[PDB]
């Protein structure tokens, strides 16, 4: 999971 | 927004759509190419091809279970492109590049047409 | 094999599937949640959820145009997860995390359940 | 395009  | 994003989600979705295609699950159309038949999902074809997008948004054609391609279309070229649609992988070879590019132009798959043009230009 | 791969293909496919959902094109099922209705594509739901995979591979249920979820399922939690299925983006907030995790457990969306468990553990 |  990432900060887009 | 303040969303988080799962990097591998799109790839996992496509992998699962290809597993459904393999097992012939919920396929809703047959594409006929020079008497070679390919089962697929209309939505995936539309998501990948300007031609299929135009075909399945047509009020009459959206309801067809069989689509016949132009007789000049090569079945191997189509098969390679159908595999690409469901995997992101293009089996481009010296022996098939002309058929693949001609099929991608007809199907309106601009990124495929682009890499074929470049690979051909490198060999001249 | 000796394939080449188009990096953005899977993401572009999912983006186009979401555009079809937005315009209600070729959606083939309604998911009913506490009298809130959500239109979707069976194949995308199956590609994202172990529950929908099991439902639409069932010989009788594969033919249903309406699926009713368990009344304990929250419509907002479902909406957030449906958006995630079609975009890879999860709108996870302090105010919705419990409903989102409960809905992801029911839908069998293991990666979502994982990030919810971790975000909850960070706040304790 | 890349070599996967
Ligand atoms: O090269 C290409 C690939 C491609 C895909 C589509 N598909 C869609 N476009 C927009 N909204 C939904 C969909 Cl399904 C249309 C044109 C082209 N041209
Ligand atoms: O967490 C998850 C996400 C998910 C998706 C599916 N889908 C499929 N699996 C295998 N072949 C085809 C499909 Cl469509 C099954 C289980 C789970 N569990
Ligand atoms: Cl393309
Ligand atoms: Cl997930």
């Amino acid at each position: 999971w990432v900060i887009p | 927004d303040s969303c988080i994003q799962f990097t591998r989600h799109a790839s996992d979705v496509l992998l699962n759509l290809n597993r459904l295609r393999s097992r012939d699950i919920l396929t809703d159309v047959v594409i006929v190419v020079s008497r070679e038949q390919f089962r697929a999902h209309k939505t995936v074809l539309m998501a990948c091809s300007g031609l299929f997008y135009s075909i399945f948004t047509d009020q009459l054609k959206c309801n067809l279970s069989v689509i016949n391609l132009d007789p000049e279309i090569n079945p191997e070229g189509f098969c390679i492109l159908l595999d690409f649609m469901y995997t992101s992988r293009l089996n481009l070879r010296e022996g098939n590049i002309m058929a693949v590019m001609a099929t991608a132009m007809y199907l309106q798959m601009e990124h495929v047409v682009d890499t074929c043009r470049k690979f051909i230009k490198a060999s001249e």
